[PDB]
DNA sequence: ATCAATATCCACCTGCAGATTCTACCAAAAGTGTATTTGGAAACTGCTCCATCAAAAGGCATGTTCAGCTGAACCAGCTGAACATGCCTTTTGATGGCAGTTTCCAAATACACTTTTGGTAGAATCTGCAGGTGGATATTGAT
DNA sequence: ATCAATATCCACCTGCAGATTCTACCAAAAGTGTATTTGGAAACTGCTCCATCAAAAGGCATGTTCAGCTGGTTCAGCTGAACATGCCTTTTGATGGAGCAGTTTCCAAATACACTTTTGGTAGAATCTGCAGGTGGATATTGAT
């Protein structure tokens, strides 16, 4: 009668690390639409994975620049504010314990004829 | 008494800028902020309690708001061929961002 | 007299040097003496609005404790989304 | 049923970090920021997709609404690569049924 | 299927005109203005319903009641406008519950 | 069996003009919540009525000051910008054919007859 | 369908002056006009970019007023009077 | 009269301000605006059509945006003890609003 | 502070472009009657917060000293506002395939149930890094 | 330019609080089979965009003059930055205890489902009327002298 071929996750079929079942559950639970198609959560999970990889990549680069092996919020803020597209997308977001980018307006510094 | 060292105005200010822009620690004392929060909340509802992380979150939000406003204020000051920020600069920054009152 | 000492003149705990430090992070080199009182007022306006909304969320849940999530949502409606405290 | 039941995206963020930069860890605070970030972008995309479907009197969310939401919400060069990744994922999923 | 196909399109126009006649009996309103008021009403509708939905979801509640509406009003509207709107809403719910 | 008492409506019961039933239908249709309580649309309709009356009242006053019997978008813009609370709520809204409020910065005005001192 | 080129210059100096006048501006430098044109073009691009996206989703070739309203809405510039 | 009458600079501008602040008619020409819109749209999608109300909506939004920016720009100009607006005023206002240019 | 030109506001006056009013139609609200879900009352858990207090501590307050900023005033000359011509460029008015229904049958997806097993709370383990000494180097100011 | 006085960066060591792994387990993902929804072709269809032209008509590109604004220069008054002491409020780390968020159970109360009956709201065709524009004066604006 029933054979029960072994299970395989949707993430592995899609070649993703982020899940699909949970995203589907979250779309159903949250009043987004009456029904949710099978392809929507794959596309969304892939998008979330790419953007996560982009932030983690730039933050790890900033970490190596400061000779640190662990990513802290400061590195994420530096990564975002130095990247035009991430800065635009996250223009109204505050990263806790992130600080600010170094920036002194040129006219407030003393004149360079000092010697 | 003999030949005492004294830095010129601006050097130490710049050193403080460099220092605080390099670090991320919170600059306001926790307890006075807690007392301010409790006073304000008390004027809306009595005997309120607070989680410690709620106060820390408010501190982060407040400081981010002030730093952004001081940056805009500084650009307004520089625009007027000045280097000193004045109340009229804050009022202008607040008006353009739409934080009118 | 059980608890909850009345809170009065606590805005002065936001001292001049802390405001100076915040201005320094903003790149300000020189600060007029009249800035400090104005800044204190500005902060109070922001906080009141935030706390007003946070406590409203508290009241809807029939809770007496303000959580971090209530603050995050209150800030979201003011367009100053905060990351790092859950959600 | 003890002590409680929570959930996060923590395990998935760590995998991406290990694939892109094998020799790197992550603090608990930073992981919290990424979870907040993911939830925010999730809400933004799903909310926009919902509005589009309502305007077009459609009760179903398909890969088309997500793609469109991405092009509206993300800026310039970021959207094309995200769309390409989503498309490749959908084609691989439909092929590997 | 009728011989002359023609659609339907709802608006809040007639109710706005009734309110206008109540507040200023000797006054009309242009079609553009009525359209602006309809847009306004739709905007406040979406804002309140969306916020109430969000509040309900955060507290794991599946029902939107007059409580969430009241709270939404207090969050979105300022001061005395909020107090008067709340009073009108409370009066209406109390009259409805009795006037079955 | 049936009596089928003559139809009454919820707007009439609440003493309102705005449509409770339609608001109820709009909440159900729009993915706001799975279920909707009976009191929510009454309260919301009442709020919308109050706001409509306030706006129309102020625009009508501006219209009478201009000696016009019909309200145009301009009168609504003038009403909104002269009311602190409506301006806050509608701080990021553009009213088509509304224009702007008259406002000239004092510095832009001529010196005075003190320049024509004679 | 004729190709359109060099058309931002149809937004003439006096129209920009009139707009500045409504803004309460009394005197205007000559270099403002080109800068203003560029600013307007950017704004328009973003709106049209979003409007056409809504159009494409519905498989329509006509941009409606509602598409523009929604594009403006997501940019925080809600417009009343042209529908919904 | 021997010499034609001429108002001094700073009078006609004020008359124009009062006139345009009293009226609501659109100040940009319909035709060049429509042509520009079609030109910009062409680089994104081919063979597009436009409803007339879409162009009127875009015109209302554009003029309201520019008017708001000129108000803020004028306050920035006045702040610098000037009465003449310059490009640097627009750039400052747009920077404080958070717009990418 | 009187005089020329000027623009702008104030009273009639008309037909016309809407704006209001009124019949017919019907989707859509409301009225019964059942089923199915619930949010509020009560109880029990234990755990996060609050008040208060004994002892450094490094932060802040006042009080001095002064280089350097602000604001005001003054002038060269350049700038852009008024204004007269006459011409493009815009305005209005004729004239000649794509958005919105209807149907369908079939891709796609809800709904119930069972099965597997991935994620998560918590005990063990590991390890990057704050902190602390210390040396060598980069900025700074008076001279 | 020269040189003593302070800051900054790096090299190194060492204990450790926070990050990473291994158990255990249970609520949720995933496969299977009924039954249900609606999405893309395919055929109307009517209506409203697109060029195109021709007659105006008025706003604006050009060019001219000239009031007056900007920005450079000088400089006197004051005034916040910097720094030396002494109070003294914030930090830590306990000690006690207390009352409230969280979870569970059970319930009368409240809302969806499904059907029928009935009517306010829209669409279109008929009347009402407020006012854009035009006509004619009266008087606040502005400026020259």
């Amino acid at each position: 009668g029933k054979a029960r071929a072994k299970a395989k996750t949707r993430s592995s079929r899609a070649g993703l690390q982020f899940p699909v079942g949970r995203v589907h559950r979250l779309l159903r639970k949250g009043n987004y639409s009456e029904r949710v198609g099978a392809g929507a959560p794959v596309y969304l999970a892939a998008v979330l994975e790419y953007l996560t990889a982009e932030i983690l990549e730039l933050a790890g680069n900033a970490a190596r620049d400061n000779k640190k092996t662990r990513i802290i919020p400061r590195h994420l803020q530096l990564a975002i504010r130095n990247d035009e597209e991430l800065n635009k997308l996250l223009g109204r977001v505050t990263i806790a314990q992130g600080g600010v980018l170094p920036n002194i307006q040129a006219v407030l510094l003393p004149k360079k004829t000092e010697s | 008494v003999k030949k005492p060292h004294r830095y010129r105005p601006g050097t130490v200010a710049l050193r403080e800028i460099r220092r605080y822009q390099k670090s991320t620690e919170l600059l306001i004392r926790k307890l006075p902020f807690q007392r301010l929060v409790r006073e304000i909340a008390q004027d809306f509802k009595t005997d309120l309690r607070f989680q410690s992380s709620a106060v820390m979150a408010l501190q982060e939000a407040c400081e981010a708001y002030l730093v952004g406003l001081f940056e805009d204020t500084n650009l307004c000051a520089i625009h007027a061929k000045r280097v000193t920020i004045m109340p009229k600069d804050i009022q202008l920054a607040r008006r353009i961002r739409g934080e009118r009152a | 007299k059980r608890h909850r000492k009345v809170l009065r003149d606590n805005i002065q705990g936001i001292t001049k040097p802390a405001i100076r430090r915040l201005a320094r992070r903003g790149g300000v080199k020189r600060i007029s003496g009249l800035i400090y009182e104005e800044t204190r007022g500005v902060l109070k306006v922001f906080l009141e609005n935030v706390i007003r909304d946070a406590v409203t969320y508290t009241e809807h849940a029939k809770r007496k404790t303000v959580t971090a999530m209530d603050v995050v949502y209150a800030l979201k409606r003011q367009g100053r989304t905060l990351y790092g405290f859950g959600g | 049923r003890k002590r409680s039941r929570k959930e996060s995206y923590s395990i998935y963020v760590y995998k991406v970090l290990k694939q892109v930069h094998p020799d790197t860890g992550i603090s608990s605070k930073a992981m919290g920021i990424m979870n907040s970030f993911v939830n925010d972008i999730f809400e933004r995309i799903a909310g926009e997709a919902s509005r589009l479907a309502h305007y077009n009197k459609r009760s179903t969310i398909t890969s088309r609404e997500i793609q469109t939401a991405v092009r509206l919400l993300l800026p310039g060069e970021l959207a094309k690569h995200a769309v390409s990744e989503g498309t490749k994922a959908v084609t691989k999923y439909t092929s590997a049924k």
